[PDB]
């Protein structure tokens, strides 16, 4: 169908791969940050996930304002005080540039419980563009897996759903997953996804599209399968709780697999 | 920041903001600035993030945002008027098919471009199409464009100028993709060739009414699907559809070939810009200058 723009999707794959790399945040960002942890990263993005929940916003936007921050977190030392300032500017950002109808800046305000005023929002949301110098339209997760989803033997609602679940619980951690690229946990999101539910493995057509193999997916998978395991006692329980509703087919409630048998 | 800058004269407005043309002191460089609550408007934000990544040389050149805490200039490249100028202008001599030719080739690469990005303008009608005194034409104002998804999930309605929106926009299909631009440029090679615009609709369901008295009401034959689609209704008028010939009478085969595929109904059928490129009716294209004064 054009809805798959066949005659773009291999240019737009390669196009994402080459700004995937060029977005990517500090891996060791979170050591320089006299003030912050990854404990409290954590805790700010579970909240992102709950604003998002309240607002109706699409996943997209959740993934769109992680990479915001943690660009912004790659080179912006920031007190834990403002921490959520600067996650509040990156979700109004991220929903001006991918909401049909975005929240309005007093929904942004009321949210943090008036912890900020209007104006440091919008003085925090000038920074931000600022220190992004407006490079908004970044490659997230869920860009990848909506292109890997078009190769399911057939199509599979469960898969799709638990595939984005995956990819949504690594947002969370920046330990282990500032590591990887969004093509890559998407491909071992997808890869796990598939297995729970259908006993399939990584497909030889995304072999194809991608390169990537269970062999280059090992170390990422090896994460998240763990990730998976532990998220039922992960002190962030947004995504597990958002994950239930039949919007995403229940599949927060799917029993992991034990093993994965590379 | 603006030190280095002096206005020459405004050339363009519309809710967006203002556009003047300037001068780069230190380097010469002809310019157009273009000045801009809840914060930073949403368009800005698409037309920048957007335009830092389309290099192309169909696609008009942001070369700076001067971001103050009152106010944000971008800085283009300038071009020296829009293609409705143009048409204009070229009121009863018509514009030689040379021209038409290049403009249409240049247009479906800058559009090509933008679907390779992942990027669909949304907003195609010749006061956005901008020409220079070298022979170049460009795409300008990406205010209202979007970086889409594969596939397509579902985004704004009732998007592009009413005279070149595409018939599964009018009648409310849940997606739109691709196809919705190359359906405007195919409106645009019309009106190049006659200098009037193709179908000049007053509402939606005059734009579906003139649109149907060109091509033919379509029926599930030719389009599957549309007797479905959320806007169809039942008691549409049933018009014939009428020989292409007809349509656009000075067009050659070749034209009249590439302007019906770029007119599907079907935006599954519908040609692409990166296909378009290898039509015949490209076999001869060159680059000539324009033939008025710019
Ligand atoms: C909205 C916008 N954003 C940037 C531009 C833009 C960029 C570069 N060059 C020009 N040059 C120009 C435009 C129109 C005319 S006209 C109406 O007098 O024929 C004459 C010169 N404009 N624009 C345009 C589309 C106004």
């Amino acid at each position: 169908s054009v809805n798959e723009v066949p005659d773009y999707h291999e240019d737009i794959h390669t196009y994402l791969r080459e700004m995937e790399v060029k977005c990517k945040p500090k891996v060791g960002y979170m050591k320089k940050q006299p003030d912050i942890t990854n404990s409290m990263r954590a805790i700010l993005v579970d909240w992102l996930v709950e604003v998002g929940e309240e607002y109706k916003l699409q996943n997209e936007t959740l993934h769109l304002a992680v990479n915001y921050i943690d660009r912004f977190l790659s080179s912006m030392s920031v007190l834990r005080g403002k921490l959520q300032l600067v996650g509040t500017a990156a979700m109004l950002l991220a929903s001006k540039f991918e909401e049909i109808y975005p929240p309005e800046v007093a929904e942004f305000v009321y949210i943090t419980d008036d912890t900020y005023t209007k104006k440091q929002v919008l003085r925090m949301e000038h920074l931000v563009l600022k220190v992004l110098a407006f490079d908004l339209a970044a490659p997230t997760i869920n860009q990848f897996l909506t292109q890997y989803f078009l190769h399911q033997q057939p199509a599979n609602c469960k898969v799709e759903s638990l595939a984005m679940f995956l990819g949504e619980l690594s947002l969370i951690d920046a330990d282990p997953y500032l590591k990887y690229l969004p093509s890559v946990i998407a491909a071992a999101a997808f890869h796990l996804a598939l297995y729970t539910v259908t006993g399939q493995s990584w497909p030889e057509s995304l072999v194809q599209k991608t390169g990537y193999t269970l062999e280059t997916l090992k170390p990422c998978l090896l994460d998240l399968h763990q990730t998976y395991l532990r998220a039922p006692q992960h002190a962030q329980q947004s995504i597990r709780e958002k994950y239930k509703n039949s919007k995403y087919h229940g599949v927060s409630l799917l029993n992991p697999p034990e093993t994965l048998n590379v | 920041s603006m030190e280095n800058f002096q206005k020459v004269e405004k050339i363009g407005e519309g809710t967006y903001g203002v556009v003047y043309k300037a001068r780069n002191k230190l380097t010469g460089e002809v310019v157009a600035l273009k000045k801009i609550t809840e914060g930073v408007p949403s368009t800005a934000i698409r037309e920048i993030s957007l335009l830092k990544e389309l290099n192309h040389p169909n696609i008009v050149k942001l070369l700076d945002v001067i971001h103050t805490n009152n106010k944000l200039y971008l800085v283009f490249e300038f071009l020296h008027q829009d293609l409705k100028k143009f048409m204009d202008a070229s009121a009863l001599t018509g514009i030689p098919l040379p021209l038409i030719k290049s403009y249409l080739f240049q247009l479906l690469q800058g559009l090509a471009f933008c679907h390779s990005h992942r990027v669909l303008h949304r907003d195609l009608k010749p006061q956005n199409l901008l020409i220079n005194t070298e022979g170049a034409i460009k795409l300008a104002d990406f205010g209202l464009a979007r970086a889409f998804g594969v596939p397509v999930r579902t985004y704004t309605h009732e998007v592009v100028t009413l005279w070149y929106r595409a018939p599964e926009i009018l009648l409310g299909c849940k997606y739109y993709s691709t196809a919705v631009d190359i359906w405007s440029l195919g409106c645009i090679f019309a009106e190049m060739v006659t200098r009037r615009a193709l179908f000049p609709g007053d509402s939606e369901i005059d734009q579906l009414f003139r649109i149907f008295r060109t091509l033919g009401t379509p029926d599930e034959v030719v389009w599957p699907g549309v007797t479905s689609m959320p806007d169809y209704k039942p008691s549409f008028p049933k018009w014939a559809r009428q020989d292409f010939s007809k349509v656009v009478p000075p067009l050659d085969e070749d034209g009249r070939s590439l302007l019906s595929q770029m007119l599907h109904y079907d935006p599954n059928k519908r040609i692409s810009a990166k296909a378009a490129l290898a039509h015949p009716f490209f076999q001869d294209v060159t680059k000539p200058v324009p033939h008025l004064r710019l």
